[PDB]
C-alpha cells in the first residue's frame, strides 16, 4: 500500500506526467481520477483483498509465457500450469 | 532453492522420475522398462504373501499351496497373480530385450551387458520358483536344469550333487529352492538399480537412433502419465488372465504331486523357456546341447561386437527390418517346435530353425549393415 | 456461467482439498452403486444356478 | 478343482466394466497433458 | 559430498611427517606407554567407577535382602 | 522454548491455514471411514448400508 | 481398485476358513479331588477346572 | 496355579496375582480372567461353550 | 584422470570407503559402525544357510533345528554364530548407540533419527528369530510381545488376531514370522545406506566435539586397517563364545519344545531385551507398562531437543559425564531386575530405576548441561 501511495506521487511530479495523466486518464476513465481517491481506493486493500483478488486472476490460471535466449533449462508448460496452483491448499 | 533439488534423498527421485531429461520421442516400446519393475514389485509382493502360507517340506509342499487357493482367504487370487505375473514377466522381458535388439540400445555396453546378467538372474529364479509347488513338472524341472552342470567336464558331477544336497532331488533340493527363491528376486532388485545407474549416464535411445539432446522433455508430466496408461494395460492383460484363464500358460501335469519313479509322457517347458529347449535338443550330444543352450541367451552380449550399420537404430534399415523379423518369427518356431515331441518333421525344421536362430545374429545380420552401408555410400 | 461443469470446478475442484473430498465422498457411493449393479448384473446372467437361488429349497 | 470358480468370475466383470471406465480415463489423462507437445508448432528462423 | 580441497582454509601451519619405513611401529611401547593409561584412568576414574559401585552395592544388598526375605523363625 | 513463531503475522498465517487444515482433517476422516468400513459411522449414512434392514 | 486389492491381501493374514468355530468340551466332575486346578485344552487355549 | 499372594493364581510373565475367583489383585493385568458359557448337565458332567 | 575417480560404480565406493575425508581423531568408539555392518551380513550369511535346512511349520520345526545341529555338516557353528552373532549385534548397537549420546552425535538429526529407526527393526527382527525354533521362550516370547499391540485401544485386538493368524498362536504365526524374519534383514541393509547417506553429508564427528576440517585424514590406508583390526577383535569376541560356551548368553528352556498349555516359572527375555522388561512390568498397569516400554526407546528421537549444552560432546562436561555413567549403570541395574523374579527389594528397586531412566534423560541431564554453561559463564 505504502509502495503504492509514494509510486503514484513521485510519479505525478512535473509538468510532463501529470500532462500524461490528464490526457490518458480521460480517454480510459472518462475523467482525471483525483490523487485523494486513489489513497481511499489503495486504503480498503487488507490481506483478505489481496487474498481474494490474486487468487480470481492468478490461481488456477493459464499463463501466457515468452522466451527468448539461453532457454534450454526453461520449464516445460505443463509444469508452469502446475505452478498455477497448490496441492497442499 | 528447491526442497525436490537438494534433499539429499529427494535429489536420487528428482533426477530419475522428475526432471530427468528424456526424448520428445519414445514410443510404446519404451514402456517395458517401467513394466519389468512393476511386474518384479508384483511378483516380490504376491511372492511375500505366499511364503507367509508355504512350507518347504515334500510331504507337505504341495499341500499348503493347496491350502492357500482354498482355505487362505483371497489366496486364489495371490497365487495366480504370481503365476501370471511370471509368464507377464517374461513377455516384458522378450519385448524389453527385441526393442533393444532393434533400436541399437545394446551399444549402451554396460546397461546392456546388466540387462544379460537380469534376463539370466530372472531366468534362474523362475526356475526356481516352478520347483516350489512340487508337482510332477516342478521334480523333473528340478532334475533336468540342475543336470545341465553335469555336462562341466571332471567336476561337474560333484557340482550337481552339491547343489542337489545328495544323490537325488530330495528334502534338502526343496527347502534351499525356496531360500535361494526368496532371495534372488532382492538381488534382482539391487542390478535393476545398476542398470538404471548406468542408463542415466547417457539418458534414453529413442525410434530414430539419433542423439535427442537437442528436443528433450522432462519425464514429469509426459512419461510419469505414459507409464501409468501402460502400467493399466499390464493390469488388463494380467488380470484377463488370472480372473478368465489362470491355468492358460501353466501346465495341468504340475497338479499332480511329484513322483520320482515316473516321468510324464508329454514333458514340456513353461512356454517361455521352449526355444532354448528347442534349441538343446536340436542337438544329439550332451555336451554341444548344454553349449547351445548357454550360448542362446549369451548371445546377446556379442551383438555390440558385430554391429556393421553405420546407423544406431533399424528404422532406416530395411534389410535388417526383414531379417530381424525372420530373427523373431524363428523364435516363435522355436516356441512351437519346443511344444512338440522329438519326431519326424520336427526334428529337421527345428534343427534348421537352431542354425537360422545362429545365423542371422552371427553373419546375416552384420552382412545386411554392410551391403545398407555400400548402399548409402558409406 | 449457467454451465454445470463450471459450478462444479467453482464448487469442488479449484481448492485441492475440496477436490479430495469430493473424491472420497465420490468414491464411497461409487463403491456401493457399482457393486450393487455389477453384482445385480451377474446374478441377472446366472438366472437360478447359485446358492441365494436356491436357498429357499431348504428351511428355515 | 476349483472352489474359487463362480468368485473369479465375479471379480473379472468388475475388472472388465472397470477397465472400460479407467483404460479412456487415463488416456484422456495422458493425452491431455501430451496436447502441449502433439500440438506445437516449429519455425527456423537463422539470421542474414 | 565433502573433498579434500573444499574443506576449510588453514594458513601458516608446517607438519612434518616421517615414512612407516624410517620409524617404528611400537617406539616406546612399554616405556611411555603405561604411564600414559594411569594418567588417562586417574583422569576419568571419578566419573565412570562411582555409578558402578553404587550398582554394586545395589546389588550386594538386593540379593541378600530377598534371600533374607524367603526364611522364617518365629511361628 | 519455541518464542519465534508468537506474533501478529504468524497469527493472521495460522487463521488463513485453518479451513484449509480443517477440510484436510474432513478428507482423512472419511478416507479411514471408507477404507476400514466403519461400521460405527456408517450405519449413519442414509443410503451406504451393506447391513440388511 | 486400490481399496480392493489391499483388502484381499489384508485378509489373507487373518484367519482362513481352516480354522473358524471350535466346538465344546465335556469334562468329568468327579475325576478332580477336593483342591486342585486340572488343565485341558479348549479352543487351543488352556481351560481351568 | 497355587502360587502367589492371594491362593489362588501367579501369571510368571510381569507377576499377576489372581486369587482362587480368578480376580485380578496385584500386578499389570487390566480384567478377572474370561468366564465361559458353561452348564452342568446333572450334577456328574460339566459342558463348557 | 583416475578410474577410481570417475567410474559410476566405483566412485561410489571411493566417496564412501577411500578417499573419504575423516577425522584424524576418531577412537575405538567409532569402529561399531563397521562392526554392525560385520554384524549385519554375518547374520546374513549364517540365516541364508540356516535358511537352507529350516522348514517352518509346528510338527517339524525343532526337528529341523536340531537336524542342523547334528546331522548338518557344520551346521553347528553356522547355528551357534548366527545365535551369537546376534548377541553381538547388539553388543555392538549398545556400544554405537551410547557413543552417540556421549559424543554428541545426535546433532546430526536424519543420521540419528534413522538409527532409531535401525535400533526397532534389529530389536523386530531378532524377536522374530528367536521365534523360529520353536521352544518354550519362542512360544510365549511369540504371544506377550505381539499382545503388546492388544493395549492399542478399540482395535488393538483385531490387530494381535491379524497378526496371529487367529484366536491363538499357531501354524499360521510360525509360518509368516519365517517369512518377515527373511526380508526384514535386507529391509535393514537398505535403510543402512540411506543412514550412511545422511551422515556423509556431514562426516563423522570427533572425540572433542569440535569440527575437524583442519585435520582431515584419508579413510584409506588408516580406517580401513583400524576397521579390520576392530573386526578381527569381534571374530575373536563371537568366536570365543560358539566355541568354548556356545548357550551362555541364551535359555534352557528353549531346548524344550513349545508348549501352549505351560509356560515355564522362570521365563526371562534374552538379556538384550532386559531392561526394556524391567521398565514395562514395573508398573502395575497395562496400557502405562507398554506406553513406558515404547517411551523407553522412542526417548532417543527427543535427546536432540533437550540438548542444553554450549559444547556438543561430553568430553569438556564433568557433571554431564557422571550422569551419563549413571544412566548405563542404572541401564546395567535395569538388565538385572529383568532376569529376577517379581518379589519383594526387586519390585521396588526396580521402579526406582524405571523413574531414574526417565527423569536421567528428560531433567537431570539437561538440567547439567545448564549448570556447565553458567560455570564457563556461557
Ligand atoms: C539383455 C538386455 C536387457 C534386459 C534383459 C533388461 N534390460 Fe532394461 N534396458 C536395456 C537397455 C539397452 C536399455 C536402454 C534402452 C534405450 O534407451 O533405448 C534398458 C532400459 C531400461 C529401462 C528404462 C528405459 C526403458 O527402456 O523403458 C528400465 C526401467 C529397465 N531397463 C529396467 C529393466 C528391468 C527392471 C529389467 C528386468 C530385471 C530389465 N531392464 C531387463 C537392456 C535390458
Ligand atoms: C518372498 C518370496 C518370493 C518372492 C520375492 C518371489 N516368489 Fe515366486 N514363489 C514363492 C513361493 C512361496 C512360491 C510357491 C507358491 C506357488 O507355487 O505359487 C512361488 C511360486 C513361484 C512360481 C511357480 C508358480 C506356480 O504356482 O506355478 C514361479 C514361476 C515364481 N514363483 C516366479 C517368481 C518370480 C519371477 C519372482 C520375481 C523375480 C518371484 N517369483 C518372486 C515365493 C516368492
Ligand atoms: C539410535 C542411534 C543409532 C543406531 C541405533 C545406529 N546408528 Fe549408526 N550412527 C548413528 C550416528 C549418530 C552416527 C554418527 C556418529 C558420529 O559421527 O560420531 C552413526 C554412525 C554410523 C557409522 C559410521 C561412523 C561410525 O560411527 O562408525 C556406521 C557405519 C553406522 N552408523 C552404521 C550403523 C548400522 C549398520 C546400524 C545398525 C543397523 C546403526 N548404525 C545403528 C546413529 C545410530
Ligand atoms: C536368510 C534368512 C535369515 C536372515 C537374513 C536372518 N536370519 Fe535369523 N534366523 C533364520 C532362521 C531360519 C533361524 C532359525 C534357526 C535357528 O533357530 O537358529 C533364525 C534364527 C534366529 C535367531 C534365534 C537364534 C536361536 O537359535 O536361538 C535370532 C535371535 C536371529 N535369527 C536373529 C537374526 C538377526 C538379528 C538377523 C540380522 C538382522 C538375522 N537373524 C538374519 C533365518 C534368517
Ligand atoms: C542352484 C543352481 C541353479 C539355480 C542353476 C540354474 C540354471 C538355470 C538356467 O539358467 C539361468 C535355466 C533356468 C535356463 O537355461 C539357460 C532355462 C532357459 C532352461 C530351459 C529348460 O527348461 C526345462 C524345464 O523347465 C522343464 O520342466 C518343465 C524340463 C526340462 O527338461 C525336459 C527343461 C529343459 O530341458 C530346459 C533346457
Ligand atoms: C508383526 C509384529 C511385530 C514384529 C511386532 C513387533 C514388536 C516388536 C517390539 O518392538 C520392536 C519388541 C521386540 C521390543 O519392544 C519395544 C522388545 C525390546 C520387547 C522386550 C520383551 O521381550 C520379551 C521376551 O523376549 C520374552 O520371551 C523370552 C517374553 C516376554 O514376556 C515375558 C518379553 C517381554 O515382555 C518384553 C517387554
Ligand atoms: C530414462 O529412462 C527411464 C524410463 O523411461 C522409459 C522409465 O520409465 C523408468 C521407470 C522405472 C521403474 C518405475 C522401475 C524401477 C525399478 C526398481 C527396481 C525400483 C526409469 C527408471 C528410467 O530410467
Ligand atoms: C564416515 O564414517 C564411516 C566409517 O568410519 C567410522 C566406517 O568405518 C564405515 C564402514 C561401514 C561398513 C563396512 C558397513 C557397511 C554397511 C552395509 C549395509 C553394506 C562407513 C560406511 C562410514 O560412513
Ligand atoms: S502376561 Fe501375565 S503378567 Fe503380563
Amino acid at each position: 500500500k505504502n509502495l503504492l501511495r509514494n509510486a503514484l506521487v513521485s510519479h505525478l511530479d512535473g509538468t510532463t506526467p501529470v500532462c500524461e495523466d490528464i490526457g490518458r486518464s480521460l480517454l480510459t476513465y472518462g475523467r482525471r481520477i483525483p490523487l485523494a481517491e486513489w489513497e481511499s481506493r489503495i486504503a480498503e486493500v487488507d490481506a483478505r483483498v489481496v487474498r481474494e483478488v490474486c487468487s480470481k486472476y492468478f490461481y488456477d490460471q493459464c499463463p501466457a509465457v515468452a522466451g527468448f535466449g539461453p532457454i534450454e533449462q526453461l520449464p516445460d508448460y505443463n509444469r508452469i500450469r502446475s505452478g498455477m496452483f497448490w496441492l497442499r491448499f | 532453492t528447491n526442497i525436490r533439488k537438494s534433499h539429499p534423498l529427494m535429489k536420487i527421485v528428482n533426477n530419475a522420475f522428475i526432471d530427468l531429461p528424456a526424448p520428445s520421442n519414445i514410443s510404446s516400446w519404451w514402456n517395458f522398462g517401467s513394466l519389468l519393475g512393476i511386474c518384479l514389485i508384483l511378483q516380490i509382493l504376491t511372492g511375500l504373501f505366499l511364503a507367509m502360507h508355504y512350507t518347504s517340506d515334500t510331504t507337505t509342499a504341495f499341500s499348503s499351496v493347496t491350502h492357500i487357493c482354498r482355505d487362505v482367504n483371497y489366496g486364489w487370487i495371490i497365487r495366480y497373480m504370481h503365476a501370471n505375473g511370471a509368464s507377464m514377466f517374461f513377455i516384458c522381458l522378450y519385448m524389453h530385450v527385441g526393442r533393444g535388439l532393434y533400436y541399437g540400445s545394446y551399444t549402451f555396453l554396460e546397461t546392456w551387458n546388466i540387462g544379460v546378467i537380469l534376463l539370466l538372474t530372472v531366468m534362474a529364479t523362475a526356475f526356481m520358483g516352478y520347483v516350489l509347488p512340487w508337482g510332477q513338472m516342478s521334480f523333473w524341472g528340478a532334475t533336468v536344469i540342475t543336470n545341465l552342470l553335469s555336462a562341466i567336464p571332471y567336476i561337474g558331477t560333484n557340482l550337481v550333487e552339491w547343489i542337489w544336497g545328495g544323490f537325488s532331488v530330495d528334502k534338502a533340493t526343496l527347502t534351499r529352492f525356496f531360500a535361494f527363491h526368496f532371495i534372488l528376486p532382492f538381488i534382482i532388485m539391487a542390478i535393476a538399480m545398476v542398470h538404471l545407474l548406468f542408463l542415466h549416464e547417457t539418458g534414453s535411445n529413442n525410434p530414430t537412433g539419433i542423439s535427442s539432446d537437442v528436443d528433450k522433455i522432462p519425464f514429469h508430466p509426459y512419461y510419469t502419465i505414459k507409464d501409468i496408461l501402460g502400467a493399466l494395460l499390464l493390469i488388463l492383460a494380467l488380470m484377463l488372465l488370472v480372473l478368465f484363464a489362470p491355468d492358460l500358460l501353466g501346465d495341468p501335469d504340475n497338479y499332480t504331486p511329484a513322483n520320482p519313479l515316473n516321468t510324464p509322457p508329454h514333458i514340456k517347458p513353461e512356454w517361455y523357456f521352449l526355444f532354448a529347449y528347442a534349441i538343446l535338443r536340436s542337438i544329439p550330444n550332451k555336451l554341444g546341447g548344454v553349449l547351445a543352450l548357454a550360448f542362446s541367451i549369451l548371445i546377446l552380449a556379442l551383438i555390440p561386437l558385430l554391429h556393421t550399420s553405420k546407423q544406431r537404430s533399424m528404422m532406416f534399415r530395411p534389410l535388417s527390418q526383414c531379417l530381424f523379423w525372420a530373427l523373431v518369427a524363428d523364435l516363435l518356431t522355436l516356441t512351437w517346435i519346443g511344444g512338440q515331441p522329438v519326431e519326424h518333421p520336427y526334428i529337421t525344421i527345428g534343427q534348421l530353425a537352431s542354425v537360422l536362430y545362429f545365423l542371422l545374429i552371427l553373419v546375416l545380420m552384420p552382412t545386411a549393415g554392410t551391403i545398407e552401408n555400400k548402399l548409402l555410400k558409406w | 456461467a449457467p454451465t454445470l461443469t463450471a459450478r462444479l470446478y467453482s464448487l469442488l475442484f479449484r481448492r485441492t482439498s475440496t477436490f479430495a473430498l469430493t473424491i472420497v465422498v465420490g468414491a464411497l457411493f461409487f463403491e456401493r452403486a457399482f457393486d450393487q449393479g455389477a453384482d445385480a448384473i451377474y446374478e441377472h446372467i446366472n438366472e437360478g444356478k447359485l446358492w441365494k437361488h436356491i436357498k429357499h429349497k431348504y428351511e428355515n | 478343482a476349483e472352489p474359487e470358480h463362480d468368485h473369479r468370475k465375479r471379480m473379472g466383470l468388475k475388472m472388465l466394466l472397470m477397465m472400460g471406465l479407467l483404460l479412456p480415463l487415463v488416456y484422456a489423462m495422458k493425452r491431455h497433458k501430451w496436447s502441449v507437445l502433439k500440438s506445437r508448432k516449429l519455425a527456423y528462423r537463422p539470421p542474414k | 559430498g565433502r573433498q579434500f580441497g573444499h574443506l576449510t582454509r588453514v594458513r601458516h601451519v608446517i607438519t612434518y611427517s616421517l615414512s612407516p619405513f624410517e620409524q617404528r611401529a611400537f617406539p616406546h611401547y612399554f616405556s611411555k606407554g603405561i604411564p600414559n593409561v594411569l594418567r588417562r584412568t586417574r583422569a576419568c576414574i571419578l566419573r565412570v567407577a562411582p555409578p558402578f559401585v553404587a550398582f554394586y552395592l545395589v546389588y550386594t544388598w538386593g540379593t541378600q535382602e530377598f534371600e533374607k526375605s524367603k526364611r522364617k523363625n518365629p511361628a | 522454548m519455541l518464542t519465534r513463531f508468537l506474533g501478529p503475522r504468524y497469527r493472521q498465517l495460522a487463521r488463513n491455514w485453518v479451513p484449509t487444515a480443517s477440510l484436510w482433517g474432513a478428507v482423512g476422516a472419511v478416507g479411514l471411514v471408507w477404507a476400514t468400513d466403519w461400521r460405527l459411522i456408517l450405519d449413519w449414512v442414509p443410503y451406504i448400508n451393506g447391513k440388511f434392514k | 481398485a486400490a481399496k480392493n486389492v489391499v483388502s484381499q491381501f489384508v485378509s489373507s493374514m487373518s484367519a482362513s476358513a481352516d480354522v473358524l468355530a471350535m466346538s465344546k468340551i465335556e469334562i468329568k466332575l468327579s475325576d478332580i479331588p477336593e483342591g486342585k486346578n486340572m488343565a485341558f485344552k479348549w479352543r487351543g487355549k488352556p481351560l481351568f477346572v | 496355579a497355587n502360587a502367589g499372594d492371594f491362593g489362588g493364581y501367579y501369571c510368571p510373565c510381569h507377576g499377576s496375582h489372581y486369587d482362587a475367583s480368578g480376580r485380578i489383585r496385584k500386578g499389570p493385568a487390566p480384567l478377572n480372567l474370561e468366564v465361559p458359557s458353561y452348564e452342568f448337565t446333572s450334577d456328574d458332567m460339566v459342558i463348557v461353550g
